[PDB]
């Protein structure tokens, strides 16, 4: 229902990844699935991730976060990874299931 | 309808004797064109010291005339009703066939019938192709694949007749004499030794009838109706490596004893030999080939190509593969193969099998795709298996093998064997015998 | 049941359904397609050639490992075949399990996905199933002939040019599928299968439109030469001249000049006397070479002359001799029974073209594609003797007056150029 | 050079005498400017002949002289402006060789212009090479091919190399005051008559880039 919406919301601002930019695919840990995903990106969406964790990692050694004004907010997260990874899963979990 | 059906209507290859030897065999179509030939059982295996390279230098002079028409005539007269006269000579097992319109079946068998009977055998024209073959090995010579087998044979039958190249040594094709050529094709091409195959539009009848008439020669003592019985061969462990570091890749070539023609164990082994199938640069397939080897080839780009060989003779045979590579993966290579061998006589699944059946299924039927390779077939088969297998047996033998036949077969002649293996090229990485010996056991 | 019926349906849209079942043991389906380099723009070059090999890439209904296991599984096989104007997507297979290889040989040329990523991780392949074919000379000459006897269409090379190898993008292919593979220009033929079958599932399966899609470029004429030195061992050379397009009937009298002259042997290690050529050259040159009638028929044009291969010194006259024997040819130097022979050489070679699966299911589709007809063999064996004696001479003169073309490749140090024949 | 050189003289081994072929070279590369050529046989070394092209050289415009220019002393420049409205270049072409030289005209342009930039290059020859060359444009090719030559004899190389291709073909050394004299003796005739023997003769092309909208040799 409209609970896990705005329980989400809550989580999101908690994590609080948004204070140094990144996008919620932004800290994905990079298991063999996301490292292929990540290869299939286009050219641009690759070298804005980029951008952006450089540049929290730039941050996080300064000690310092984003200006209010910078943060992600929970509804312009775009979820640039999520498909192309659903779909690296997808392809994997058939090459497995048909070796038998 | 169902393919187990359209193999059925295949109709029957009928076959009959003549009271000198000679058999006749061909199978009925309606194909207006056709393919007749001899298959003489002859081949540098009955050769010797002193006469390597008589085979070859028959079917060299067996297409410049015979005493009837020389020269000029003999072409002449075939090219000018489209046939194609072409011909071999393996180790053994040489053979003249034709290709023309079943119409001309019988005009044709005559000349089949002139070139091994009546060859002519030219003084002029022997010391022409006495050139000649000696320029097709200056060329056969940089054919890695071959330089390799040819070895690979050399070494793996060793000392034996078996271990003698096909075209023979350089100093007798310098030497043999008109003489010398005479014997071979006398001694040699001898109708109880001879098969007189065809596939086309040709009525059988029609066929064995020419036959009768220029495969003529009754003879008289029991000696010539007698088939000269051949001296083993033996299989020897060992290798031969020919290096020279300024070659692009190099050929490796390993090898056990294979089972010999009539043994029904071969279908076992060229099912598994699909398992493991072949791959090479080009195969769209990829990643995603089903042959173990093939995928892993590719993933760490092992190799241009590799293959298995299920070579077959009367007494023995060959078993194994062959790879190209570059110097610097030849050990990796190497490895995953014998490995893969391995697995072969350990854990093949029933899948691994299913699908290995199903491939050679469909290769077996396109050894059967026009008049000439079905001709062959049965050329072939009368002279090794001593009559003719249907596709409806070959098939029926394959539905059979399952993985525990596989996995028993294999190890039965894999496991801990001492190999044969030849090296040729920039082979520096793969370096060891023995290393190799412990590469065939345990997975 | 050994004698059935060919026949030959033809669906609204278009779409050009041969059938034939001779009950061989294994089936052999294909679609062939007016495609090929030849509706190339200088912008989009290759594009052809690597939707060739981009053939196993995934589909909207199975993925590129589904499809190459998928295949094997049955001991399948998948294969395009192309020329610079028509593509051959083709499968083979046991009768049993023709079902399942259907599926993908459709899904392959109707609905491919064409993603960014299995595309780039792909071209490097173009670098390579180049490299391999050109190891013979023989395609080299073949290449620079083309493209110096034409000025658009047919001059587009067969193998995506070095240039352009990793630049073919996504958005590219695709529309070089949307705007040709369309089902006027698609032909669904199959041996060793029920017309019923074929039929059946070409119509519930198939969709994408008719239509020419975009015409191609007439083919205008050059001729031109290109001379490639490399210092290799070997001259080859083909000279030749605007020929017939694919049906019209002097079409039929250059396909019996080729004979007439000889175009290739049929005795291992022969001499071949029935080639006016061969033997022709013989009487001019001391060392080992080689000649040959040389003959292709396009839809809108064609080529016709000799390719000759021989040692760098004597490649000149070697190709001179090789002239002066189609001009003595071209004057009343053929016996009328010069084209009685070459007439059952072209008979048989014919004839014999349809023993091999591959062979049978090619000429059924070429035909059964640029007119949705078939031939009987004995009306195409009418069509042969129909020719006289004039008609080829008259071949041989079409050609020594018309604007000639000539490729190269060797140490052509002591070879000759166009303006010295 | 007496003391110390040694091999000995002689013409060692005569060079093939140059035969003239005309074809014409198209090289496809999706480059994105198209490189051109189009020559004929032009004179040769010394030979009185070339001072007319290389008066036909400057006549039709061959380079500039101001930074960022328009040149308008080149027909041939000008001359394609008057039908291009992209960026290009267009120059006079002109090599003299011992036995032989070339002749003609070099453009550069964009891939989709580079056919009606060659066209110009030509119908820009023709009405040229039939009397549309003033008596006084002759008076200028004049001076910018004394000056040309003359600040080539600045730089210690540029002297080096007049004194020695002379002092090699002949041994000798034509004054600057004689070499000026013998471009002056030039006719209005020898110039629109260079700029015929170009017209005429067989000519030779050569290409490089997205020759996609590029003309043949046979279609000019």
């Amino acid at each position: 229902g409209r609970l896990m919406d705005r329980i989400r919301k809550w989580y999101y601002n908690a994590a609080g990844f948004n204070k140094y930019g990144l996008m919620r695919d932004d800290t994905l840990y990079e298991d063999d699935d996301v490292k292929e995903a990540l290869k299939r990106l286009p050219k641009d969406l690759y070298n804005e991730r980029m951008f952006r964790i450089k540049r929290a990692l730039d941050l996080s050694l300064k000690h310092r976060i984003l200006p209010k004004e910078q943060w992600v907010k929970y509804e312009e997260d775009k979820p640039y990874l999520e498909p192309y990874l659903k779909e690296v899963i997808r392809e994997r979990l058939e090459r497995e299931a048909w070796n038998k | 309808a169902t393919y187990a059906q359209t193999l059925q209507n295949i109709p029957e290859t009928n076959v009959t004797t003549l009271d000198n030897g000679l058999r006749v065999a061909s199978e009925e179509s309606s194909q207006p064109t056709c393919t007749v030939g001899v298959w003489i059982g002859a081949g540098s295996r009955y050769e010797n010291e002193k006469n390597n390279g008589a085979g070859y230098f028959v079917e060299h002079l067996a297409f410049k005339g015979t005493k009837k028409r020389p020269c000029a005539a003999f072409e002449k007269e075939v090219e000018s009703m489209g046939a194609h006269f072409n011909g071999y000579t393996s180790r053994e097992q040489t053979a003249f066939y034709i290709k023309a319109l079943s119409k001309d079946m019988p005009k044709v068998v005559e000349l089949l019938a002139d070139v091994v009977q009546n060859c002519a055998l030219e003084e002029s024209q022997i010391e022409k192709e006495r050139g000649v073959i000696l320029q097709e090995l200056k060329e056969m010579d940089n054919d890695m694949t071959n330089v390799t087998f040819d070895y690979l044979h050399a070494t793996a039958f060793q000392g034996t007749a078996l271990a003698r190249t096909v075209e023979g040594t350089t100093e007798n094709i310098k030497h043999l004499t008109r003489a010398d050529l005479a014997s071979y094709i006398d001694t040699h091409f001898k109708a109880p030794r001879m098969v007189l195959a065809a596939a086309g539009g040709i009525s059988h009848k029609e066929l064995v009838d020419a036959a009768r008439q220029h495969f003529s020669g009754v003879s008289f003592t029991y000696k010539e109706d007698a088939v000269p019985i051949l001296p083993r061969c033996r299989f020897t462990g060992s290798e031969i490596r020919a290096r020279d570091d300024a070659l692009p890749v190099a050929h490796v070539a390993l090898a056990v004893e294979g089972p010999g023609w009539a043994d029904p164990d071969n279908v076992v082994l060229h099912v598994a030999n699909a398992i493991i199938g072949r791959y090479d640069r080009t195969f769209g397939g990829g990643k995603h080939l089903s042959s173990r080897l093939a995928a892993l080839a590719v993933e760490h780009k092992l190799c241009h190509s590799f293959q298995t060989f299920n070579t077959s003779y009367s007494d023995t045979g060959l078993f194994g593969f062959h790879f190209v590579a570059d110097p610097l993966s030849i050990d990796d290579m190497m490895f995953c193969a014998q490995g893969e061998w391995m697995r072969l006589c350990t854990s093949t699944t029933e899948s691994e099998v299913k699908r290995a059946k199903n491939h050679l299924r469909s290769a077996m039927v396109a050894q059967l795709d026009g008049t000439t390779p079905v001709c062959e077939t049965i050329g072939s088969h009368l002279l090794n298996y001593g009559r003719r297998i249907s596709l409806e047996e070959w098939d029926s033998r394959i539905s059979a093998v399952d993985a525990r036949m596989v996995r028993d077969v294999c190890s039965k002649y894999i496991y801990d064997k001492c190999p044969a293996l030849a090296a040729v090229g920039p082979i520096e990485q793969l370096l060891d015998y023995n290393r190799i010996r412990s590469g065939m056991y345990w997975i | 049941p050994g004698a059935e019926d060919l026949e030959i349906t033809k669906l609204p849209n278009g779409l050009i359904i041969a059938s034939l079942e001779n009950f061989s043991p294994a089936s052999r389906i294909g679609v062939f397609i007016k495609a090929g380099s030849r509706y190339e723009t200088t912008a989009n070059l290759g594009t052809a050639h690597l939707l060739r090999l981009a053939s196993p890439l995934t589909t909207k209904g199975a993925s590129s490992f589904r499809i190459t296991r998928g295949i094997e599984a049955v001991g399948g096989s998948l294969s395009v075949y192309s020329t610079r104007e028509k593509m051959t997507y083709c499968v083979e297979c046991l009768r049993d399990h023709v079902d399942t290889v259907m599926e993908y040989l459709l899904n392959v040329t109707t609905a491919p996905e064409f993603r960014p990523w299995e595309v780039t991780d792909l071209q490097p392949q173009l670098k390579v199933d180049k490299a391999v074919a050109f190891q013979s000379p023989q395609v080299g000459v073949l290449e620079n002939l083309h493209a110096a006897a034409y000025k658009t269409a047919l001059a587009n090379p067969l193998y995506c040019p070095d240039y352009r190898i990793g630049k073919i993008t996504s958005e590219q292919l695709h529309h070089f599928v949307q705007n040709n593979f369309t089902s006027a220009r698609m032909a669904l033929v199959g041996i060793g299968v029920k017309h019923s079958d074929l039929k059946q599932v070409a119509e519930q399966f198939l969709n994408i439109r008719s239509g020419a899609g975009t015409s191609s470029a007439k083919a205008t004429y050059w001729g031109g030469e290109i001379r490639e030195q490399n210092g290799h061992s070997l001259v080859h050379a083909a000279v030749v001249t605007e020929g017939a397009a694919v049906g019209s009937a002097e079409a039929n009298a250059f396909s019996v000049l080729q004979h007439v002259l000889g175009a290739g042997p049929l005795i291992k290690r022969g001499s071949s006397v029935t080639s006016k050529l061969y033997q022709g050259v013989a009487k001019a040159t001391t060392q080992p070479f080689d000649a040959s009638a040389f003959n292709v028929n396009y839809s809108d044009s064609g080529l016709f002359g000799f390719y000759t291969i021989s040692q760098a010194a004597h490649a000149g006259e070697v190709i001179r001799a090789a002239m002066n024997q189609l001009k003595a040819a071209a004057q009343g130097g053929v016996t009328e029974e010069d084209v009685t022979k070459a007439k059952n050489q072209l008979k048989a070679t014919y004839l014999m073209s349809v023993e091999t699966a591959q062979g049978l299911l090619n000429e059924i589709g070429s035909e059964a594609l640029l007119s949705g007809t078939h031939t009987a063999p004995s009306v195409v064996a009418q069509k042969i003797d129909s020719v006289t004696s004039a008609d080829v001479v008259n071949a041989a003169k079409k050609f020594v007056s018309g604007k000639k073309s000539m490729a190269a490749s060797g140490d052509l140090g002591s070879t000759p150029f166009l303006d010295e024949l």
